[PDB]
DNA sequence: TTTTTTTTTTTTT
């Protein structure tokens, strides 16, 4: 669900994707078919300076474009600055991913053979983040 | 089976963004309401949502969640996994407002397809219902959701522009060099000067004892109006039929005795009189009747739409009286019948921004205390009635009460009400034999 | 088996927010014990989480951890592990305050249900207690839960204080008697010394007989408190537009003739004056006004809280008028509906801790009584507006009733309830000239 | 569940 916004926010707006952080490190495992949006971020940044219809006829060698013209028309909305926080927001929480897997792991491990002293201030210090 | 439209993504949206921002529930609240939703789930959740913020609570998953389960709707609402569900799936609240005016829009097509639905099976079964009852229950739904949507604007958004427009209107009001009467002339001095005229927009509720003449004064004001205006002036006289109402005007107007006028004992000069009115009247076309009883609100209202647009508004509206019109969704209490008939007059004439002179009777208190004079309290059916009455004018005639009276021949006009002037006394001239009220002449009498 | 109410979420979110803000510690230390977490493992990390804070140690995961290892209650609780849950599923801290009140809410119903099992087993075995031992215990046992209601001071006040405020008035005679004025001011001096200002969070009613001045008062209220305070107020004109509510404060605040303003026969100086009134108006912008009609409780909240939060809260609230007010929901019952926009007023008023100035209107009877001072009981539906009203104040005027009064131009603002203060008679100067109240300076009245 | 109306019988001024 969220990656259906945050990929119609990605194709109503191409202008905005070259404020995304770089996001190249992180797996496309996690979420489901996060390839697609890698992809589509780095194929923006690429090209500075573009239209939606050159951005959309990108991809039309293969079968996944309709998927996007579906979800650039949907959430469409006609101001432009209002999207960029709703967008950030989203790309905040997709971030927060990494630190959800790193605290599921430490959790994991205490649950498997405990942790030490360092490993739960670790664990500690990763969650103090995710409520901020 | 067509399906209701409906659009859950934005009632999500709105539910989820709700937990991620309370500031923006304002933008929520006055967009949506808990019976918009298509979803009865969505519906309790919005509920319990208001009910926690009313109460000072923050709006979060959790509070919800506990909330929804002290009343048991927790897990009719799909649970903990669903309050999550939805509080993840939005990913911000900057287009809270877009998707509750989204979901607004999808709920007024819902109760436009209902109210349709609903009109087309009472056509089917009319039950026994004559054409017009379908079509004023019709007109009934119609103008209720067409009224439901009046929440966008008449808000207190910021002052300045309120201001400099109220002051702006101020100074055109300034710059017209009226002569004193800024409405309409109810053709005496002395009450236009205490009054400036019947105001637009202004309840005028004319009251007395029966046979004081109210009528008698209602129709010279009538008459004052359409000679001094060409825009029409409307009389709904549910008491008396139009002949009788006619035959007042016309022996008010030329100055001939009512009782020839109706025994038809006239000479040739009241004859040539008669004959100038009719040709005056006949000029001005400016006047409209209904001796209709039994009118409710609404079909006054409808008439009073079809005049206006016919002849571009109405300069006054005349109704006598207001006991008489009838709300059978009221029957039952007359107190709260009342009521409705005034504030949908009162609503009629700020509609039409005309005014709106409804008679009225009293209760036989007034005649049962030492002073005969009347007052608010005198009104009969009376709490609303003055509330809704923006200007009060009593009728009293010290004569009536008194064979030994030296105010023979003269009227008190008691302005009892006045939102934006004195209340006090005036003296009028009564000529019974025609009718009629005229300014008074004689000495003047210091108000103590 | 109907478990115990409790919340496992409140006690969860209650730990991770110390866990995570200790500077919240006392928000939570005021309003909760280690006894009222439903769940013992819950209890025990409270308890050492109080522990720390007395020995001034940081409460976090690590150290909490530390300190239950050490007590080998770790284990009992889960561990880091749990802990680390306990601290990742808070949202916030920030609402750590309401998950401790709903802590203590859970707490206090539990203590509630174990008093009732108390109770019930003594009922079944009264152990040779008799009837009114029963009944004694029971008694005993509920008083314990309304510990938190108390009485106060119902008015009684020993020789002592009467003695010291005596010595303190005979000599203050030769000194200033100053008001100490607190509150918003109502800017006459009689009225501040007996409210000490509009009270925030408090409900103030003004009723009156329609014509009494009632809207005027009010506007002159709220015009004082605008010159008096930064703070923005806010008017609900429901009864009239925003033109002639306009209209009436620039009479009132240049002193000229309203009747001239409103039919534009100003003059220069006038002219002035209105000029000056306009200049000074349109430098404060710090009133505003909604035009509305029919609004609901909900909206008039939502509109204020818009307006508090665009200019960091309201100095005053104005609402004309209570009976205006509509309630859908409950409009198949008057009385309910009008106690229902009562307790929502209040609730509106103690959120926005703002004084609420709304209006209201009188039964016909008071007119019906050999006196007609209006007292409490003279509201309509006085049951629910009499109950939720903190202060009341009743506008009269002999001068209306009675045109050989010796008191013309003299109007009566009797506070006929205060909860915090003393009720009584007070006296103003009323220009209907100006439509305008001004401190009474004629000879001093003695209170009988 | 309330506001009206307006009888009737009393008191009080
Ligand atoms: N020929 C006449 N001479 C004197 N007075 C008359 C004559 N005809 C009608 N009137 C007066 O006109 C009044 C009109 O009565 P009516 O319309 O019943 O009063 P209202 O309309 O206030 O109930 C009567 O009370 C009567 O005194
Ligand atoms: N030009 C004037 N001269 C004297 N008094 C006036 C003037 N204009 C208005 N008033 C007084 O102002 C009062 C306002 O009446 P209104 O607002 O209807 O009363 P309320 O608001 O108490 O129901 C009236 O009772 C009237 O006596
Ligand atoms: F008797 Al009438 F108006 F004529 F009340
Ligand atoms: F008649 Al009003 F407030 F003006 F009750
Ligand atoms: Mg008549
Ligand atoms: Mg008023």
């Amino acid at each position: 669900t969220t990656m259906r916004i945050l990929i119609g926010l990605l194709v109503q707006n191409p202008e905005l994707a070259t404020l995304v952080p770089p996001l190249e490190n992180l797996d496309e495992n996690k979420l489901p078919g996060l390839g697609l949006f890698r992809e589509l971020v780095n194929t923006c940044l690429s090209q500075p300076g573009l239209t939606t219809g050159q951005l959309l006829e990108h991809y039309r060698g293969t079968n996944n474009a309709a998927t996007l013209e579906k979800l650039s028309m949907w959430d469409d909305i006609a101001d432009k600055n209002i999207a960029e926080q709703t967008f950030t927001d989203s790309l905040n929480h997709m971030f927060d991913s990494l630190l959800e897997l790193r605290q599921e792991e430490l959790i994991a491990r205490e649950r498997t053979h405990g942790l030490s002293n360092e490993e739960c201030l670790e664990l500690w210090t990763l969650n103090q983040e995710l409520a901020k | 089976l067509k399906v209701p439209p409906h659009s859950i993504e934005a009632e999500q949206s709105v539910l989820g963004g709700l937990m991620l921002d309370n500031e923006r529930w304002d933008d929520v609240a006055e967009r949506v309401v808990a019976d918009d939703f298509y979803t009865r789930p969505h519906r309790h959740i919005f509920t319990e949502m208001a009910r926690l913020q009313e109460s000072g609570s923050p709006i979060d998953l959790i509070t919800l969640a506990e909330s929804l389960e002290r009343q048991g709707q927790l897990d009719s609402v799909g649970g903990c996994a669903y309050l999550a569900e939805l509080s993840k799936n939005t990913p911000s609240a900057a287009n809270i407002s877009a998707y509750a005016d989204i979901v607004r829009e999808r709920a007024v097509v819902r109760e436009m397809i209902s109210v349709a639905n609903e009109i087309a099976e009472a056509g089917f079964d009319p039950q026994g219902r004559t054409s017009e009852d379908l079509l004023d229950l019709a007109e009934s739904r119609v103008f209720k959701i067409a009224e439901s949507r009046a929440n966008k604007d008449e808000g207190p958004k910021n002052i300045a522009d309120v201001l400099d427009a109220t002051v702006a209107r101020i100074e055109q009001l300034f710059q017209q060099p009226h002569d004193g009467v800024t409405g309409v002339n109810t053709g005496y001095d002395d009450l236009n000067k205490k009054t400036a005229g019947l105001q637009p927009s202004d309840l005028i509720i004319v009251a007395a004892r029966p046979s004081m003449g109210k009528t008698t004064f209602a129709m010279n004001l009538v008459e004052n109006a359409a000679m001094l205006q060409d825009k029409p002036v409307l009389i709904f006289s549910l008491e008396m039929p139009s002949e009788q109402i006619m035959m007042r005007s016309l022996a008010s107007l030329s100055r001939v005795d009512q009782t020839k006028i109706r025994t038809g004992q006239l000479d040739d000069e009241d004859w040539a009189r008669i004959s100038g009115t009719m040709g005056i009247l006949l000029e001005k076309r400016n006047i409209y009747i209904d001796d209709s009883s039994g009118l409710t609100p609404t079909e006054v209202r409808s008439r009073a739409r079809r005049i206006a647009r016919e002849h571009g508004g109405i300069g006054l509206i005349m109704i006598d009286y207001l006991q008489l019109m009838r709300v059978p969704a009221l029957s039952d209490n007359r107190t709260l019948e009342i009521a409705e008939i005034s504030r949908s007059l009162k609503a009629l004439a700020k509609e039409l921004n005309v005014p709106v002179v409804a008679l009225s009777q009293l209760n036989r208190s007034l005649e049962q205390r030492a002073d005969k004079r009347p007052v608010n309290s005198d009104l009969r059916e009376s709490g609303s009635i003055e509330q809704d009455a923006d200007l009060i004018m009593f009728i009293y005639r010290d004569e009536v009460y008194h064979e030994n009276s030296d105010l023979k021949g003269i009227a008190e006009i008691i302005i009892g009400k006045q939102r934006n002037g004195p209340i006090g006394t005036v003296r009028l001239t009564f000529n019974g034999q025609w009718s009629r009220f005229d300014n008074y002449a004689g000495p003047q009498y210091d108000d103590e």
